[PDB]
Formats: C-alpha cells, structure tokens, sequence
C-alpha cells in the first residue's frame, strides 16, 4: 500500500496516486506534512491557490487513459512530505476517501548524531513507591535507532519501553526510551547506562544515585 | 439473448442509460465452442424480454440482418441524369416557377446537373438553393394532406457532431464473417447534436413566412409546430454523416408564431445502427461503428412542411 | 484571517454517540461551505460530509445512516454527530472550509459537467479516540537539571489516558529550545511522553521554568515547577 | 488448436469454404478468342 519517491535536492519530483483516468477528470492534491494537517496545494488539475509556488505542476485532466502525475520542479528538503490525491471524474462515482498517498524522500540530507539525554528517577515519583529512568533521543537521521539500557556491566532484559521513531519537519526524528525500576532496585547497582545503537555509531550516557 | 447493463458512467437517474453494454454468446470460427464476447448498442437497437436484464436486437421480430460492408461509403456524390438517343431532357431557366404550368424559358440539356441523393426527412440538406425570394411549391395547397416542399435562397448553417470516441471490436463469426462490435468508449459520455445559427435561422423563416402570406391571406396569422406523432424517421431530422444515422429533434427550429407585422441553436440527437428505411421490411442494416469523433457541414436547403385541418380556416 | 478550531470529548465509549464541534473565527458559517475530514493512524484521509445553509447538506454513502451535521448560525459554528460508534471511528477529525467548482467538458447545456469541492483553510484538527475504559489523570514529576556552558532540564507526564497531551512552558513564554518527544503506550494500556528544554546553565535566577501540563479528556491542569 | 491431437482446416480461420462439384472436371480445353465485327 504505501509508496515512495526520493528526489536528489533541486531536481524534479513526480507523484502518481488514483487509477487510471476514464473521463474528464478534475484533480485535487493535497500536502501533509508530519503531525500537521492537510494543506491544499492544487486544485482543478493545475490550478494553485494563493501561497503555492509556481514550482508545483499537475497533469492536466483533459487526457484520457493516464493517471494523476503531480511534478515537482527544484525540489528541496522542505518538500519532504506526503501527498494524497482526490480524483473527480465523470465516468466515476464521487470519491469520499483520497487516493493512497505518496511520500517524497529528499536525499542529500545526509547524516545526523544524536542528541541523547539520561534523566534519573525524580525524588517526588520515589516517594510514591515508583522509579523511571528516561532516555531522549532527537535530532537523528535516520530515523532508525536500538536502545539497550545497562545494570552496571550487566544488560537489563525487562522494563524496557521505547517508542517508535518520528520525524518533526526536520531531519530530527524523536525516540523515547523508558526503564521502569523499583526504589530499592534503584539504589542497588552502582550506576545505570542508556547506549543507543543509530546506524553506525553507539553513544553511552550513564546515571549515579545520591 | 444479450444480457445487457448500463455504460461506465456517473448518474443521474435522468441519464435513461441509453448505451447498453450487452454481454453474449456467439459462434466462433469452429462449430463448437462459443465466445463470450461483448458489444455496446443503444437503447434504439435493444428491446428488453422478459436474474439481470436480458436484452434483444429490436429487429430480431420484426426481419433478417445484414450488415454493412465496411469498404463502402454513405457519401452521397453528384448523379447526372441522362437521356438516351432520340430522347431529350428539357430544363426550366426561369428564375419564378413553383415546379407546375408553362414555362417562358425553356433550354435543353443531355443530361441533367449533379444531383446527390441525399436521404433525408424534415430537412432538405446539401440541395439547390433558389432564385431571388424563397420559393413555395405544392400539389394543391388547399389540401391539407399534400406536403408543402419549400426551397431556400439563402442556405442556412448547420454543424452536426458525435462527441464519442468510439471502439470498434472485431469478434470473428467465422468461418469468413466478421461483426464489428462497439467497444468502450474513450473520453467523456456526451450525446450528439446540431447547432443551427440562431441568428442565420430567425431570417430564413422570416423570410419563408413572407411568402406563406402570399398564398394563405395577407394579414394572418402563421404558427410553427413540432410534429404531431408516430415513426422516429418521420419525428425527427433523419440523415447520414460519417457513416452514421442521427435522429435530431427538431423541436427548437419549429417553436414560433408569426403575426402579421447571439449564438447556436442545439438539437438533441440520437443514434441508431439498426435501420430500416424507405418503409422497407426484410431487409435490415446494421450500421458498422466508426472510430473517432464525427464532424459534419451542411446546408439546409428546403424545409418539408405539413398544415394542420383544424379550422378555423379564415384565421389562423 | 482565518482560524478554525476544534474541539470534542477525546473519549467515546462504544455504541455512543459522538459529538464535536468546530469554533470558527475571522468569517461567517452562513457564507460559506464546510466539510469534515477524518483519519485514522497511518491511512488517507476520509470525507465524512459537507454542509451548508438552504439545506445543501450530503454525507457519506458508508455512514450515511450513522453521521449528522448542522450549522449554528447563532453561535457561529459547526457541529457533528456521529451514532453508534465503534473502534474504527477512532481518528483525527478536522474542519475545513469548502470551495466549490464547476468542471466543465461538455456543452453545458445537456448537464455534461459536474461540481467539484475542494478544501483550502484547514483547522488544527480533534483527537478522537474509542474506547471502554475509564479516563485516568496524569502525575506529573519534575526532572531536575544536570550537565559545557550548557544545560538541560525537563518534565515528565507518567501514565495517562487517552491522547493528547498538550505542554507549554512558562504560559508560552519559551518556545526556543523546546523538544516535546510522542508518549509511549505501556502494557497496562496508558501513555508517557516527555518534554525537554535546551537553556544556558547560568540560571541561579531563580529563573523560574514552570512547565504547564493540559489534560482535556480528564480536566487536568497541573503547573510544575523545575528545581535543581 | 491448443488429451490428443486436435486439428482444424486451414482454411477455417481464413475464409469460408465450398466443395467443387464432381460433375465438372478442371481439364483444359482450348478456347478460342474473337474480335465482334468492326474489328
Ligand atoms: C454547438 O453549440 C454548443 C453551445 O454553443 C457547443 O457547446 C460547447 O462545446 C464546447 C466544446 O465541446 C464547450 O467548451 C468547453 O468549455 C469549458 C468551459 O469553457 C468556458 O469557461 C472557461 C472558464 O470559465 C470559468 O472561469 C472564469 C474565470 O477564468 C469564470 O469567470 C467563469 O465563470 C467560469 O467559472 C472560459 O475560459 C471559456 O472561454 C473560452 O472561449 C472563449 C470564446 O467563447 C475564448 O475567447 C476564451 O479564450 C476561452 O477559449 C480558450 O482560451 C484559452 C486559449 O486562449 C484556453 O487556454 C482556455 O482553456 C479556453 O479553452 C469558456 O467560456 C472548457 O473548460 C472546456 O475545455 C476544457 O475541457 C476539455 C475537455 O475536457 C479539454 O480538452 C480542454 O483542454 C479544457 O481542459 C482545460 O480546462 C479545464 C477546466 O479549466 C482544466 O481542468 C483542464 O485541466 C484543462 O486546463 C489545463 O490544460 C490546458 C491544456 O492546454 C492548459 O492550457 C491549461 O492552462 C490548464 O493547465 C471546453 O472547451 C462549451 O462549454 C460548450 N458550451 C458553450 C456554451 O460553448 C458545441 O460545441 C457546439 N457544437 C458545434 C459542433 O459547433
Ligand atoms: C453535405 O455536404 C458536405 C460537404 O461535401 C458534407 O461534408 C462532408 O462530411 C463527410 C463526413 O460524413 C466528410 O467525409 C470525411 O471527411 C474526413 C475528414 O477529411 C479530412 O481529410 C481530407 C484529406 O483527405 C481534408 O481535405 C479534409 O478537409 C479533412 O481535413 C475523412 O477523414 C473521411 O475519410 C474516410 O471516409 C471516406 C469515405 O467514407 C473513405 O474513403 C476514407 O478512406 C476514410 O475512411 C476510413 O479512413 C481511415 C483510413 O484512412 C479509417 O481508419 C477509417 O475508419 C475509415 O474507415 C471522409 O472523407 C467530407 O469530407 C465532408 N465534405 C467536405 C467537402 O469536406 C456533408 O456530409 C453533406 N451532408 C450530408 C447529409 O451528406
Ligand atoms: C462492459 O462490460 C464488460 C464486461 O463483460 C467490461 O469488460 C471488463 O472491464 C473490466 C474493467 O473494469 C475488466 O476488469 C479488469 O481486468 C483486467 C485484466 O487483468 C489482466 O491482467 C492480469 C494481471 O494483472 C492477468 O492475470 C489477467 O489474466 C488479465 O490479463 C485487470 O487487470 C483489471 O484490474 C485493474 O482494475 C482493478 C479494479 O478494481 C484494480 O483493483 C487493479 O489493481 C487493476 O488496476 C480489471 O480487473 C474486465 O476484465 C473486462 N471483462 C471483459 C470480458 O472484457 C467492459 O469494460 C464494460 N464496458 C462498459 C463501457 O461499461
Ligand atoms: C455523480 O452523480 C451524482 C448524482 O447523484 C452527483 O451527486 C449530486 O450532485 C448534485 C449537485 O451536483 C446534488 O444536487 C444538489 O441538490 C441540492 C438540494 O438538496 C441543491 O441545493 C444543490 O445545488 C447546489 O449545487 C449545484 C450544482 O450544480 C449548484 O449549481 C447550485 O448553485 C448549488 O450550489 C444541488 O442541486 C445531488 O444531491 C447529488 N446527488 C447525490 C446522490 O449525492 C455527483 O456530483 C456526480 N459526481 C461526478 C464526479 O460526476
Ligand atoms: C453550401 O452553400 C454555399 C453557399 O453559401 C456553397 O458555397 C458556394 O458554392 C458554389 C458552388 O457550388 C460557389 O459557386 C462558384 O462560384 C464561382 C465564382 O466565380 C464560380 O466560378 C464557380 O463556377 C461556382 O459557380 C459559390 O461561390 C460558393 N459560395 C461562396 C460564398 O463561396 C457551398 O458549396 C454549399 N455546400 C454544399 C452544397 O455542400
Ligand atoms: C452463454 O452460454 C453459456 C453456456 O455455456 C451459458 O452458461 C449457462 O447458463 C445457463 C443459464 O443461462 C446455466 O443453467 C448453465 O449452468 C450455464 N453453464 C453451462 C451450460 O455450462 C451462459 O449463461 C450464456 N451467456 C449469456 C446467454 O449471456
Ligand atoms: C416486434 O417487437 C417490437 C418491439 O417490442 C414491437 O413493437 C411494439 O408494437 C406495439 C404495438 O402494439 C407497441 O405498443 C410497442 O410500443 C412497440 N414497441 C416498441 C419498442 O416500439 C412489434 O410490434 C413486434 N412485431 C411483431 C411482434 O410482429
Ligand atoms: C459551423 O462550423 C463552421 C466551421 O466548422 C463555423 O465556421 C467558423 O466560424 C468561426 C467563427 O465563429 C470562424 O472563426 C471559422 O473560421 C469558421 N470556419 C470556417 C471553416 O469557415 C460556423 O460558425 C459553425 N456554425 C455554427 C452555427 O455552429
Ligand atoms: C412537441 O412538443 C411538445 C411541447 O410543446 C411535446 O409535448 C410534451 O410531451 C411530453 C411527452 O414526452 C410530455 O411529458 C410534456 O408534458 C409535453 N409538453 C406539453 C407542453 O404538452 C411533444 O411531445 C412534442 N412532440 C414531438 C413529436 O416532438
Ligand atoms: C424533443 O424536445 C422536446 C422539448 O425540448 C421534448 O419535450 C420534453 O419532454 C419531456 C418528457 O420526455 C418533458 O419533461 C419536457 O418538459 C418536454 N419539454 C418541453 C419544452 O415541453 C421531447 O421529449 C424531445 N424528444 C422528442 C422525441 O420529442
Ligand atoms: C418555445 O420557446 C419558448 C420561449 O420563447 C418556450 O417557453 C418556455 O416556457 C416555459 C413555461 O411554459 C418557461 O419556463 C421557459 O422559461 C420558457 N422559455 C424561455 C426561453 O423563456 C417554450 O417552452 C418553447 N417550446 C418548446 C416546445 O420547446
Ligand atoms: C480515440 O482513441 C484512440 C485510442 O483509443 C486515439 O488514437 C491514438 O491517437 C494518437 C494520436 O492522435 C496516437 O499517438 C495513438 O497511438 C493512438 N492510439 C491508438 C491505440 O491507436 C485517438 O486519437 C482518439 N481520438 C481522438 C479524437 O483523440
Ligand atoms: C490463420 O491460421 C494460419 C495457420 O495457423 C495462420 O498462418 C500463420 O501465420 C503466422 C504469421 O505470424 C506464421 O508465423 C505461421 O507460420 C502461419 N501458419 C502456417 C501453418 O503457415 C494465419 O495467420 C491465420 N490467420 C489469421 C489468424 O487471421
Ligand atoms: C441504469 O440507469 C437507469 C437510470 O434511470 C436506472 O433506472 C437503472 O436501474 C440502471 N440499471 C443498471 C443495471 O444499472
Ligand atoms: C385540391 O383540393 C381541393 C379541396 O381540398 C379540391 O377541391 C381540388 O379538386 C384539388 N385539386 C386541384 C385544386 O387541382
Ligand atoms: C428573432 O426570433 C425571435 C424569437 O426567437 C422573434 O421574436 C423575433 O421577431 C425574430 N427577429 C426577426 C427579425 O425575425
Ligand atoms: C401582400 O401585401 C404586400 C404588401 O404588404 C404586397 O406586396 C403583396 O403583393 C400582397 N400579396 C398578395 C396580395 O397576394
Ligand atoms: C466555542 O467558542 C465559544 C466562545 O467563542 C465558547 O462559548 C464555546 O464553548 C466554544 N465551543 C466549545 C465546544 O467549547
């Protein structure tokens, strides 16, 4: 179901989404960006609205027997984002659901280290019989990392709870990892580590307690 | 039996189908095995019998069918009329003649000029225009039952088309037959039609209305109407153009009334492949679809008019 | 300007009925066409319905007996219904307006053309979520700072339900520096998130931070101050 | 055609076809060619 199209920075990007066109058609394209809304980009097959550059073309719904082609001239890594079609034509039904969308992949954008950060329980979650060690990773690219958290030299096997990558219009994706400990558990070993595993490189960050 | 459904398209429930997508067995070239294969005929070309709709050709009860052989042509070319030797074909010069009584000048030819047998009702189309004041010709026009034939000076504009792109299928019906079916259609689902010049039109009855005064009373009243019923040959502008037969509507050229002192006009036309002209029964034709979109000039020359007996005479 | 907000339960139990509401500002809802749009995680966008005033109102042929809408001319602003809900209802719904347009092939005439709609002005959007249990509020723990000229400093929302959570700092008076990271769905079936500001280490102030945690499916305001 | 061997004639997917009579006979004979008068 999902596709995808990577772009080298200032070329030329293509999307295709819906079938194939049986009539007279009327495409409307849309531009979601990551944990935003839906923005309008071009109506009536090439028409664009205040605010869209000249730069977002589409095909035009006069030709029958192809599908919706949406060109993108001087592509840039602010056009990394997802776009969904919703096909009008007079030979179909009226579409109440938009075509499967199309993310578009800025290459080049290259590389990016993690930002990782170890926070120890606090005093006011101890004191209410509870212990949580959290890890925060962002402004990593790709979004694709491994956590694996340390008792002294000894790995930890359970209480490990970490959340799936997300970029936030940027390169920088996000990731959490949490360990849940109990207050003795805590003040046993000598110091706990959160070494993250990004592509290549592993970065350690270690905890004592007080 | 054809088991028939409505074209790919997008309602309204005032679209009455019209294009049937007719689903069939059919004889291959072997004696054995069939052929599911399908075609696409109008709603003039089908009528249902009575699980889905089941469909029928509408000649089926009525005759045999023969298709057209797609080599030939429908375009009607010019025919010279001649006389053999001892014989001679006498020719009307006189600008004025209403076609019967003696004629002032009179020359004589071998053979008559080129006349198109263009086969057509309501509508004189591709004729010879008049001389000088339009002209009003009829057996006895005091008898409401003799057509009045009317022949124009000025030849009035009229632009037919077929706004679709059809798809002809060859299924092989062999051994040596072959039926040309109607395949999908590529573009959009319109319907064909005529534009008469709103403006080249409101002149030319005005000017036939002239000299319907000259015969039924100087200051009276002329209405024009639609026809009264009965066949679709008789009920609407029948003619060929590409290959095909339109049957227009001619409702919006014969909808005025005339006292005693900036556009087109578009006619809603429908298509049939299965006919049946000069009243003939037996023999039917079907016409072979013709790929692409079709587009036709021609000139409306004369105009075949009928009056009603309701009367109410001295009047109107 | 054009500002549309939205704004529901967050929490519906199952064979209920939904209701939201979409509070528009900078024009009027009786000028004017507007649609729902609602979708689910990871799927394309689904059109619920337009309405408008003098009756022009369609919705949806697969919720067609199940989805309401209507305009508050009065109170300027759009409502929906949605009854007899279930677990795929459970999406993000928006409000947008609604321009309308005429796609023109034939000869116009002969009604060979049809109308199109199309959204430019989008809301922020509702979240939506489906489910029988019960709404827990979330317990707010602070995250002293440690450790370059630099220095970190935090907040943590343990165990909470459902999404979202919505975190300022210093009524909004910090938006520079600041890393709100996605909760994290536990076993037990609640969700954690965190957020983390970059500030200069030099704040013996006290240049008080107070992060501002919101909590609307439950009413909760909790205002916690970060203290080394 | 694509159990045995199936076949067909060949002129089956070609054209129609029609027995040739057994009473004539395809022998040559000769024919001679003539002008009518005038020529
Ligand atoms: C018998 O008589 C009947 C009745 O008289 C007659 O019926 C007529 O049939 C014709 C054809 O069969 C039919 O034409 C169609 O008309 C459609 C609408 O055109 C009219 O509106 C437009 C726009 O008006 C809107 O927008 C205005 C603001 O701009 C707004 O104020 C209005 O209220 C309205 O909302 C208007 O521009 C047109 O004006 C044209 O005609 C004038 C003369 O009257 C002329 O002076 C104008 O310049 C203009 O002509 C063209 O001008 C430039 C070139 O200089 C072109 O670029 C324009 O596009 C104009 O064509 C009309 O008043 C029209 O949209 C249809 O054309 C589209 O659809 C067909 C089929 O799908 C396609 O093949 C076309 O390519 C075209 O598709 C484009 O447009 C649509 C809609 O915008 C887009 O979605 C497409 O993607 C595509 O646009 C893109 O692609 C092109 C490709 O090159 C690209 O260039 C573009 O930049 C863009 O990227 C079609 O032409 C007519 O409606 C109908 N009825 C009447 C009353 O005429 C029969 O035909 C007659 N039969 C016979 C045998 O004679
Ligand atoms: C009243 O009088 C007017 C004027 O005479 C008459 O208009 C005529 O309309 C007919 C349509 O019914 C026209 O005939 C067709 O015209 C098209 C277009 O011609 C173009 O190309 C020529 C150059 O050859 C240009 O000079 C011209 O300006 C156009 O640009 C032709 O394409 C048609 O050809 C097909 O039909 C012929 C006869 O049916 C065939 O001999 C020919 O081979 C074509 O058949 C096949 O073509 C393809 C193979 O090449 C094949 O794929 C197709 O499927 C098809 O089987 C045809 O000539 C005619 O030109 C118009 N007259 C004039 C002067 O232009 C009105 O029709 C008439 N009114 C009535 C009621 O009869
Ligand atoms: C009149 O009615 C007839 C029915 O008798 C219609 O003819 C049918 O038209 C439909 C189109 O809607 C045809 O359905 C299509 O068949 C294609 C054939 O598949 C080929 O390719 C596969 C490999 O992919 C081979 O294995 C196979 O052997 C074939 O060679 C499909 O590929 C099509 O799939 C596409 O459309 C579906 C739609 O849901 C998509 O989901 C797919 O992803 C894909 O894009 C499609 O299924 C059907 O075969 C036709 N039947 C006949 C007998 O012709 C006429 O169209 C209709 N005409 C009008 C005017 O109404
Ligand atoms: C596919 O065909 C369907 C036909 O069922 C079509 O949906 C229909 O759209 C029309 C409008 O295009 C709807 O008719 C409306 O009825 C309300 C009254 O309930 C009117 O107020 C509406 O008037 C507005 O829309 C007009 C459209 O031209 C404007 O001209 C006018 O100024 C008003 O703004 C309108 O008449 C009809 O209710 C629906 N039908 C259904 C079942 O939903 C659909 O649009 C077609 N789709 C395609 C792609 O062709
Ligand atoms: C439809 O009607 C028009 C009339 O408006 C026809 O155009 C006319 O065609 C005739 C020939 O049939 C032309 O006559 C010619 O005139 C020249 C002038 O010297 C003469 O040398 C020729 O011998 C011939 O007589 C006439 O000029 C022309 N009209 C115009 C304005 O050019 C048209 O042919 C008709 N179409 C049909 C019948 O399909
Ligand atoms: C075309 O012919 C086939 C026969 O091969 C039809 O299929 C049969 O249809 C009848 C009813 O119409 C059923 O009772 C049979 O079970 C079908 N299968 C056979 C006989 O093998 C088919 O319906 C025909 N299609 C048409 C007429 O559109
Ligand atoms: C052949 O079939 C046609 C179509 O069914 C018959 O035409 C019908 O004739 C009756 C006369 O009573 C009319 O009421 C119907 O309206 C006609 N149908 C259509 C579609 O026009 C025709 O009579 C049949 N010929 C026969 C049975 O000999
Ligand atoms: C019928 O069609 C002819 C040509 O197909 C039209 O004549 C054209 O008129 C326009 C003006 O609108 C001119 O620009 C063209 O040069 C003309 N074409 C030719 C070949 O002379 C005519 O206007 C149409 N009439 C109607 C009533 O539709
Ligand atoms: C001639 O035109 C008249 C309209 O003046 C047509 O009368 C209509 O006929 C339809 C039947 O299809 C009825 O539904 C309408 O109510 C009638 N209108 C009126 C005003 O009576 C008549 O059908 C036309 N006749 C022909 C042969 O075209
Ligand atoms: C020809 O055109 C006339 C008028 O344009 C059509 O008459 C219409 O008939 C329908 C019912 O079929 C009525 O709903 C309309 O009100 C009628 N129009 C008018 C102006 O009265 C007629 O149906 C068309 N077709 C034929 C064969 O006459
Ligand atoms: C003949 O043309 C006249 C217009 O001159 C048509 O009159 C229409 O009448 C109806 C109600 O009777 C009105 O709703 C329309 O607005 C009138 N038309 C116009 C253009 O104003 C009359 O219907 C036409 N007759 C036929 C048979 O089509
Ligand atoms: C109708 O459709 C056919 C195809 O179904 C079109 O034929 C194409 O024509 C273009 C150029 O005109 C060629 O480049 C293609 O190779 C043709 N396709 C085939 C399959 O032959 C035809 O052009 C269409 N008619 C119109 C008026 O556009
Ligand atoms: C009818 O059938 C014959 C025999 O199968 C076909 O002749 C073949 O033509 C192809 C052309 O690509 C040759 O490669 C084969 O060698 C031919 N076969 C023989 C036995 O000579 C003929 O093409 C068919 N005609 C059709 C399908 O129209
Ligand atoms: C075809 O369309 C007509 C429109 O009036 C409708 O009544 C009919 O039920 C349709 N039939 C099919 C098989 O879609
Ligand atoms: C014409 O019709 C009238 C009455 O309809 C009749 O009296 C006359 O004999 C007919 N023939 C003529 C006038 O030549
Ligand atoms: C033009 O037509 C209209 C009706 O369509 C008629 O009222 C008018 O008298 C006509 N004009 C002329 C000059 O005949
Ligand atoms: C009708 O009257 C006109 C004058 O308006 C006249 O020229 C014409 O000859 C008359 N027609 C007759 C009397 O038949
Ligand atoms: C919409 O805003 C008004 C005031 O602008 C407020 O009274 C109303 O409660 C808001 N709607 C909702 C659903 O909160």
């Amino acid at each position: 179901a999902p596709t995808f199209v990577s772009v080298a920075p200032g070329q030329t990007a293509r999307i295709t989404c819906g079938e194939e066109s049986l009539g007279s058609r009327s495409v409307i394209w849309y531009q979601q960006r990551p944990g935003q809304a839906p923005s309008l980009i071009i109506y009536n097959n090439n028409d664009r609205p205040s605010g869209i550059p000249d730069r977002f073309s589409g095909s035009p719904g006069s030709t029958f027997g192809t599908t919706a082609t949406l060109t993108i001239t001087s592509v840039e890594a602010g056009d990394e984002a997802d776009y969904y079609c919703h096909i009008w034509d007079s030979r179909r039904p009226t579409n109440w659901v938009f075509g499967e969308g199309t993310t578009l992949i800025v290459l080049s954008q290259p590389k990016a280290a993690p930002s990782v950060t170890l926070f120890p329980p606090s005093s006011e979650e101890l004191q209410a019989n509870k212990a949580t060690l959290v890890c925060l990773i962002s402004d990593f690219y790709p979004g694709a990392v491994t956590v694996a958290w340390k008792a002294d030299s000894s790995p930890v096997k359970a209480g490990v709870e970490t959340t799936t990558p997300s970029k936030q219009s940027n390169n920088k994706y996000a990731a959490s990892s949490y360990l849940s400990l109990t207050p003795e558990q805590w003040k046993s070993h000598k110091s706990y580590s959160c070494q993250v595993t990004h592509e290549g490189s592993t970065v350690e960050k270690t905890v004592a307690p007080t | 039996t054809l088991q028939c459904t409505n074209v790919t398209n997008n309602i309204t429930d005032d679209m009455r189908g019209e294009l049937k997508n007719c689903s069939f067995n059919m004889t291959t070239e072997l004696r054995d095995k069939k052929q599911k294969v399908y075609s696409l005929f109008y709603r003039l070309d089908v009528v249902q019998i009575n699980s889905n709709k089941e469909y029928r050709l509408i000649n089926c009860n009525t005759s045999a069918i023969t298709q057209a052989c797609p080599k030939v042509s429908f375009e009607p070319i010019p025919i010279h009329y001649c006389a053999p030797a001892g014989f001679a074909i006498l020719k009307c010069k006189d600008k004025k003649f209403n076609g019967t009584g003696p004629c002032p000048s009179v020359s004589t030819v071998q053979c008559t000029h080129g006349i198109k047998p263009v086969v057509s009702t309501q509508l004189l189309l591709n004729g010879s225009l008049a001389e000088e004041e339009v002209m009003i010709r009829s057996e006895n026009i005091t008898n409401n039952a003799k057509n009045i034939l009317v022949q124009f000076n000025t030849p009035v504009q009229i632009n037919c088309t077929r706004p679709n792109n059809n798809t002809r299928k060859s299924i092989r019906i062999g051994p040596g037959q072959a039926f040309y079916a109607t395949g999908d259609i590529i573009g959009d689902i319109r319907q064909a039609h005529c534009n008469v010049s709103k403006a080249t039109w409101n002149e030319t009855l005005g000017k036939v209305v002239k000299q319907l005064r000259k015969h039924f009373g100087n200051n009276t009243i002329i209405r024009f109407a639609n026809s009264s019923g009965g066949d679709l040959e008789v009920t609407t502008h029948s003619f060929n153009c590409g290959g095909e037969f339109f049957y227009c509507n001619t409702s919006g050229l014969f909808n005025s009334t005339w006292i005693s002192n900036n556009d087109s006009i578009t006619l809603p036309c429908r298509i049939k492949q299965i006919i049946n002209m000069w009243q003939r029964i037996g023999q039917a034709m079907y016409a072979p679809p013709i790929q692409g979109v079709i587009r036709c000039v021609s000139n409306i020359t004369g105009l075949i008019l009928t009056r009603d007996g309701g009367s109410t005479n001295s009047t109107t | 300007q054009v500002h549309l907000q939205e704004s529901g339960p967050g929490l519906v139990k199952p064979s209920e009925t939904l209701s939201l509401t979409c509070n528009v500002s900078g024009t009027l809802v009786r000028d004017n066409y507007w649609s729902w749009i609602r979708q689910p995680l990871g799927k394309q966008p689904e059109w619920i319905g337009y309405v408008h005033d003098s009756g022009d109102t369609n919705y949806n042929p697969s919720l067609k007996s199940r989805v309401h809408l209507s305009l508050d001319k009065s109170k300027n602003l759009v409502s929906l219904r949605l009854t007899g809900v279930t677990a795929a209802d459970s999406a993000i719904y928006y409000c947008a307006t609604t321009k309308h347009g005429r796609r023109i092939y034939g000869v116009v005439a002969f009604k060979e053309w049809f109308t199109y709609f199309y959204m430019d002005v989008w809301g922020k959007g509702t979240s939506v979520t489906v489910s029988s249990a019960s709404t827990k509020g979330p317990s707010v723990f602070p995250l002293a700072p440690s450790s370059g000229g630099t220095a970190a400093l935090g907040c943590l929302v343990k165990d909470y339900f459902p999404e979202p959570v919505t975190v300022s700092w210093n009524s909004g008076a910090l938006t520079s520096g600041v890393h709100t990271f996605p909760a994290v769905l536990q076993s037990s079936g609640l969700y954690s998130l965190s957020s983390v500001v970059t500030v200069p280490s030099s704040s013996l102030g006290t240049q008080t931070y107070i992060c501002n945690v919101n909590h609307k499916p439950s009413n909760t305001k909790v205002d916690k101050r970060v203290e080394p």
